Formats: structure tokens, sequence, C-alpha cells
RNA sequence: AAGGUGAUAUGAACCGUUAUAACCGGCGAUUUCCGAAUGGGGAAACCCAGUGUGUUUCGACACACUAUCAUUAACUGAAUCCAUAGGUUAAUGAGGCGAACCGGGGGAACUGAAACAUCUAAGUACCCCGAGGAAAAGAAAUCAACCGAGAUUCCCCCAGUAGCGGCGAGCGAACGGGGAGCAGCCCAGAGCCUGAAUCAGUGUGUGUGUUAGUGGAAGCGUCUGGAAAGGCGCGCGAUACAGGGUGACAGCCCCGUACACAAAAAUGCACAUGCUGUGAGCUCGAUGAGUAGGGCGGGACACGUGGUAUCCUGUCUGAAUAUGGGGGGACCAUCCUCCAAGGCUAAAUACUCCUGACUGACCGAUAGUGAACCAGUACCGUGAGGGAAAGGCGAAAAGAACCCCG
RNA sequence: CGAACCGACUAAUGUUGAAAAAUUAGCGGAUGACUUGUGGCUGGGGGUGAAAGGCCAAUCAAACCGGGAGAUAGCUGGUUC
RNA sequence: GGUAUCAGAAGUGCGAAUGCUGACAUAAGUAACGAUAAAGCGGGUGAAAAGCCCGCUCGCCGGAAGACCAAGGGUUCCUGUCCAACGUUAAUCGGGGCAGGGUGAGUCGACCCCUAAGGCGAGGCCGAAAGGCGUAGUCGAUGGGAAACAGGUUAAUAUUCC
RNA sequence: UCCAGGAAAAGCCUCUAAGCAUCAGGUAACAUCAAAUCGUACCCCAAACCGACACAGGUGGUCAGGUAGAGAAUACCAAGG
């Protein structure tokens, strides 16, 4: 393919956000704390390859960290990079082991 | 610089205790000899906010400082200060000034 | 009244601080007596 | 500033009066060029005076082989 | 080398005990984005392209190259035959940081003179350029005084003398002497001989340092006390009793300690070497012209034009050329001494961002660094910039289970 | 003529304020040499100025920051058993 | 931990300098609690309610004291919690603390084409050095270039999700 | 209608140059693939911005209901706060 980019770790970690559950109608979709830098098309193929599911569009956006912590007052933000991305309806979760 | 290994058996020295025996032990390079015969009763609180909030006023730890009563075979102390020689690859621990590797 | 500030970002380049530091022997200076000698955090830029 | 030939100057110095001023002088010699080379043609050095009297004893070409080597 | 997964906190999950687990030292591999930043742009860590690539489910991903100058090379190439100007490509190289010492270009004022212009401060502050490990200077157109010394540099004297100076304030030598250090050589050219000494960059080796390390002595008893290193009794080491640490002050408990060993590798300097370039050596030659002087204007010489030698010069002139030319403090004669217009050079001398060891009739939290502590932080400012407060339970967390008021 | 908007003639209040120049009631201009957003350009003996030495970041008969710097102070203060 | 003695060397002795730093007084439990758009009551919760939640009244603004966005801010948003400090009082409440959650685009905007003022600027012209100016050219919006609406929905997103 | 006589460049349309020369390209219809990456929360005439403050001050644009009224005055009200 022109698997030729990153499509080794473009996606990672579920979310299990309120969202989550409360997100499926038609089509489960799904959150994914994808890597700050996947873009859209490496995310669709990413889930393509792997979890062998049909995803039919991406998303995805950052959400940004930040706090105050330090041996006195510093502290700072932290950064991720959200993605719901959806699948489709005649495909389940199928074996899998959801969490 | 401790060498004292584990299941090394020591007695106490400097004071408190002293003249115990005391084994094994759990010193560790720059770190800390429990031994055997070093530990007041103590306490625990019940830091884990859950069921099991339990405690621990039993057992525990007496650092006290690596001089210690040196290994010791017949009498007490008798320090290790000597290197034995070619065995071994890695070490060559030698013994007590009384005799050779032990 | 009007208190002498109003912020604007853009504002705060070439007209002033920023990285416009990198063009001029002073302005370039101004970085080295500012981070060597003694050294700062430093921020300038956000 | 040029006078390439030779140096130039552009030294500074203080032009006293009576007894004297503390004040600043400069800027000496001057300029002119084209001048015809045996070879080819002129290119335009902007030499001086000191400069342009130089290229007399000696050449055009030694007045020349140096502006080129180094 | 028996432990070990950096720290504020364990804990979890673990790696190790023999010899590839840690941990330390050397050489490497990797090393995002920004930043000389260099493919172009840009409010720094972002945006956009060209041309090549591999794997390719064969659109792509990322990757890699492409800044600008300078030297050379080749190819192209205008007005104009030529030739240049210009253009392209390629290989080298530079570029930026950097504490101080150092050379150099530019250069104050407060201040003092009990005012202030000369004069001082001071060629200091500062700003700019450059290079080294030191730089710079350097083998007499030096000085001396009719005797002679013999490149530069740094140290003590000569001397606060001579002298300069609104002869004000103030500035302030040298000859000569005692020392540190101590070497002189190239081109200005041909021939003979002919790769010879001398350096420079490099691969190598040896010495001796730098980067991990190894061995390293000799104490029991009893007393007081929570605790012994302390009291008292006796005993032993000492090329080691520097020091630190250990539950009160220890040579003999631990780290060390004198002393004695040690390096795959990597490099500093030395010597030695090979390679490359250099070019020795002999003979006979050559001997630094817009220069030396000088007129005008200035600056430098301790010397403020003074009678002012000498040095550099902006500007304008301009010679002899070794039976010739400079100097010897106006200047002339005599005598003496030395050859300027070309260049290189170790050492003694300077400085400290940093390195390791070590020392102190140096401070001990209002001190000593601004900072003993997540300090150039918090703060404050558009900014440049300014710039804190803040150490200590105990030997041991044994940091107070549990109960009671709330 | 008169709202917005721009400006500040008068009085009271405030004067350790609500406020380091304002609030309240009046007041002047309000298609113009008008008014305003954004960004840009002029730098200190220098800028800009329908001119008051006005303005140039609550600073202006010569800005702020760092330096020469411990300027100088025939003056004032203070000076420990 | 200290140090007779005799000797040695001083950051050697404070009450003042509108001295410097810190701590604590005084006035004094005094003034003041920030627009004169005043609020009453019944429930709830809670250790406690004038102030918080629910409800009915009442009053205030409405070219706004409403709604949306830019600038600037940078989690202040929503949920749960807790009330030391912060709120000029109390506080069970908050833009406070600690947790979590929360901003989904081919059509909106920025990137991106284009250029303004102006900036930078190969080579180039100047200038003791630094550097000034500027040709090609390259940046630079506050201006010109292409395309979506109406319902619905979340505790909080919305011409982005359906 | 007037005098003070009122950006630029690109996209866009069109015309040709060199070049192409049964080709490529051009126009239209539809089929399909692509449209990347950042921002988007909340305050926003204010308790989230500029004023040290939960400060009677400052801050650009948009929207514009009923009765009355010349009206974006003013008074009472909607939605809403």
């Amino acid at each position: 393919m022109i698997r030729e980019e990153r499509l080794l770790k473009v996606l990672r970690a579920p979310h299990v956000s309120e969202k989550a559950s409360t997100a499926m109608e038609k089509s489960n979709t799904i959150v994914l704390k994808v890597a700050k830098d996947a873009t859209k098309a490496e995310i669709k193929a990413a889930v393509q390859k792997l979890f062998e599911v049909e995803v039919e569009v991406v998303n995805t956006l950052v959400v940004k960290g930040k706090v105050k912590r330090h041996g006195q007052r510093i502290g700072r933000r932290s950064d991720w990079k959200k993605a719901y991305v959806t699948l489709k309806e005649g495909q389940n979760l199928d074996f899998v082991g959801g969490a | 610089a401790a060498k004292i290994r584990r299941d090394d058996e020591v007695i106490v020295l400097t004071g408190k205790d002293k003249g115990k025996r005391g084994k094994v032990k759990n010193v560790l390079s720059s770190g800390k000899v429990i031994v055997e015969g070093i530990n007041l009763v103590k306490k625990h609180q019940k830091p884990v906010p859950a069921l099991n909030q339990p405690g621990g006023i039993v057992e525990k730890e007496a650092a006290i400082q690596v001089s210690n009563v040196a290994i010791f075979n017949a009498a007490t102390g008798k320090a290790d200060r000597v290197g034995f020689r070619f065995e071994d690859g890695k070490k060559v621990r030698f013994f007590k000034s009384n005799s050779e590797t032990i | 009244m009007k208190r002498t500030f109003q912020p604007s970002v853009l504002k705060r380049n070439r007209s002033h601080g920023f990285r416009a530091r990198m063009a001029t022997k002073n302005g370039r200076q101004v970085l080295a007596r500012r981070r060597a000698k003694g050294r700062a955090r430093l921020t300038v830029s956000k | 500033m040029k006078k390439d030939i030779h140096p130039k100057y552009e030294e500074i110095t203080a032009s006293c009066s009576c007894g004297n001023v503390m004040k600043i002088r400069s800027t000496v010699g001057h300029d002119l060029n084209l001048d015809v080379c045996s070879k080819c043609h002129p290119f335009f050095t902007g030499k001086q005076r000191d400069v342009a009297t130089g290229g007399r004893v000696d050449r055009f070409n030694k007045r020349f082989n140096i502006p080129g080597s180094k």
C-alpha cells in the first residue's frame, strides 16, 4: 500500500469518556488518543489494517491540558488529539475485548 | 564498599542491642542493613483508605550504619580487610585477618 | 480613561520584542547579554 | 576611502586653533577614474593623488598586478 | 560488581548474584523542531515548493539535495570579430557562538586646575574589527663616547631624578647597573652539486600526563549514660595521627590514609619515525624610490613648537644609490656607530568561562555569590531592564495505631 | 436644531476618592480643518507640534534602561567601650 | 562544644544619620464594606441560611443592565466534590481548591493565491568599522479571489455531530 | 449632480509567442476519487480584556419587537438579563 508513512502507531488508547456508548446511533465511532500528528487519512487507514473495521469518516481535534504543579509554583500543560472516526453498522465489535 | 552480601551473618556493634546475633540483612550498595537484631516495636496507621485499613505495628527495620560486628567467625569483628586472588573473575572476596578466604 | 497599554500580539514583533531581535547588531546583542549573562528562562515570544 | 593603488587615509585628528580645539578632522585624498591600459582597455580605478603619481614611475600594469593578485 | 530500575514518594511490574543486571571510563549508533539556520517565506520551535529515492494494495510517506559569498575547474557567453561582462555546474572553504588577556580602527564627560578656555581626567569609559593560546615585539639605518655594549620581552634599580607644564595643577624619561630568558634566519638568483638540514600537515611508535580503577595497616575490657569514639586498665599499627563518617570527642568500626600497582581504547606535550610539500650546501652575485629628505596641517615621542632632535603621517613635492646613505636632541665641521625603505621567529611576560588536587589568624542564613532551598525563579516593566523573600524535628520516622470533644 | 459619536465652558461632590482627573446636573461640535478600527513611518539635543515648551507609555527647559560611577558636594546629617 | 595564660590580628563595642531589613505597637474595635434598581414570605439542604437551590410575590434594565463577534484573555466552560486561604460579612455558594469531563468542518476563519502603507533586499551605489540606500525580487491586510442551508441533539460542541 | 475629480495585484474572460504538430491540451455532460493542516470551550461595553481590586472609568463592529413619538430622544413594556 502506500503504508509508507507511519501507519505503525498513528492510533492508540481508547477514551471510555462520557461520550462513550452515548455516541452510538447508526454507527459506533471511536475516540482514540491518536498521536498529536496523525492527520485524518492516516487515521482512516490505521483502523483499516488493524481493528479490521470499515471506517466511513474521521474528524479529530486537539484538547489541551494545563495545570500548575511544582516544587513551589510553575506547572504546565500536556496536550493531546481526540479522534471520533465513524465506522458503519453491519459490523459490530465482533470478536474483541471491549474496555 | 560494603561487600557484606545477603545471608551474611553479622553481629551487632556500636550500641543499643549489641552483642546480638542477626544474619542475612538486606544491605545494598549505598543502601540499608536490616540484619535481624535491630528493631523496636513501631506502628502503621490505616494509610489505605479502603476496606483493608490495616496497620503494621509489628516488625520493621532499624537501619544503623554498616559499621556492625564484621561477619565474625570465632569471636567477633575480625575485619575482612584483605583481598584474595586468582579466584573467581568478577570478585575474589577474602576474609578476617585470622585465616584466608571463607 | 485610556490607560497607556492596549495589547496586540501581531504588534509585538518587528515593531517590538519577539524574534525581530535577530536583525540588528544591538538586537542580537540583547539576546547574549540577556540569556548568557545571568541565564534567563526568558520568554519574549508567546 | 580608496586610492586603491596606495592605502588611503581617513584617519582622524584634532584640529587645534589658537591653543586648542578638541574637535576632530578626517576624510582626505580624492578620486578619479578611467585609466587606459596598454592592453585591452580601461577599468576605472578610483585612485587619488600619491596614487595617480604612483602609476607613473611605476607602470599601469604592476600598478594593477596587485589589485588582482592579492 | 552483588545488587539494581536518576530525584522529590513509595508502590507496581520487574532485571540481576560467575563472568554482559546494574554502575564508572573510552570509541561509536541514534539525535524531532527552532536557532549562523543554509530550498523560499515567517510574529523563533510554524507555513509552502522544486528536483531525485526506496517499500509501494505501487496516488503516497517521509527521506535526500537545492542559501550567500570567495578560490579554482570546465562548460556556456552581450552590446562589438575577437575578448571580456554575465550565466551554469562542481570540489573545497567561510558564516555563528565565545569570560578574560592581546593587536588594531573610532573615542567621551563628570573630575581636577579650590572659577575656566591651554592643560586634566585618559587614550580611561565605551563601541567596532581581528587573532592566538598567548598575542605583540624581535636580530640595529640601536646605543655609547674615542672604552665599549650588542634582537624583542618581563622583574628590581637609576628617580619622583632629567626634563615637560596657564613652568599652574600636574605629566614624568633615559644612559647606565642587578636579573628572568636566551637562537637567530629567509626572498630580493643563477650555476654546480643536487630530494641533504629546517619547518608544516598527516599514519605510527616510545616516554610521560588526562580520561574508569586496585591493594592498603593495628583494640579488647570494664564505668556512666538512650546511645561510647569519652573515663580507667592494659594492648598493638604507624613511609598511614589529612580529613570525613558512625546514636557524646575514634590511629586500631567504615571511607579513606603513606606507600605500591594498574589502560581496549581515546587524546596533551615531548622525542622518534614514514608520507607529502619545503629546501640544505658551495661558488659568484644581487642589496628593498614616489622611498629618504622637504613645504603646509596634525598626531606620537615624559617633551604643551619651544632653540626641539627623532617616529607616523592627511596634503603637495622629491635625491644619492656603498670612495654612498642614516644617526649621535636646533645647526656646522671632525670623529665614532649603523645600513632604513621586504618577511618569518621559541622563551622568559598576560588572562580565566573551565579542569583536578590542595590551602585559608575568609563568612557562617540581614553574613558569604543576587541565588546554601526548582533563583536570574516569583514578582515588576511595552520593552531594554530591574530583581526577591526563603536553612535546621530526631540517632532512628520510631512522623503519633487506637480512644474522646468536634 | 438635535441623539449616537467627538469634545470639555460652569457648579456641587469627591480630595486616606468608586476614580493617580471621575461622578451628577447643565455645556460646545455633530457632512466635517469631522470621527474611529487595524497596521505602518518619524528616536532624544532627536522626533512631532493650528505653538502650550505642548506630546514622545501616570516621566519632558532635553525620555527610559545600563554603563563611566563610589561623578563632584568648601553643604546638611550621623559617627558606637 | 569552649578555652586560664602571655602574645598576635581585627568586618572590634550604636541611640539617633526623614539610617537599611524584619517583627510588633498607636490611632481603634474607630472609618469603611464600591453607585439610593431597596426587597417580603414559605419550603429544601445543612452544624448553622438575610445572601445557596425550589416556589409565589415585588422592584430594575430593555439602542439595553439583552444577544452575537472581533481585540485581548488562556480553562474562567460543564459535572462532582471540599470551604483553610480567596470572596471587603455568613457561606452549604463562586470566575476559589482537587478531581474528572468538554470544544468533531471540502463549504465559517487561518493557512493559501493577490497585492497597499511599509519592510526586507542577489548583484549594485555609498560609508573609518558598525552600517545607510536600493534594482530584480521577496514579505506585508486593515483590502480583492470558490463553495451550505433548515430542523434536531449534548451536562457542556454545532453553517463542524444526525 | 458636484469639485476637492476619487488603491493596487491576482483570480476571471480573451488574444496571440516560443513550443506542440493523427498527440498533448481546450470546452461541456456526467462517473468517481480528493479537498490536507491549524482554530473552534467560556468572558467579550466586562467579575475572564486595559486600569494593582469581584475598581461607579476605557474598549471596535453586528442585531434592532409593542404603545406613544419627528426619532437609534424619552417613558412604560416584549424576548431576555
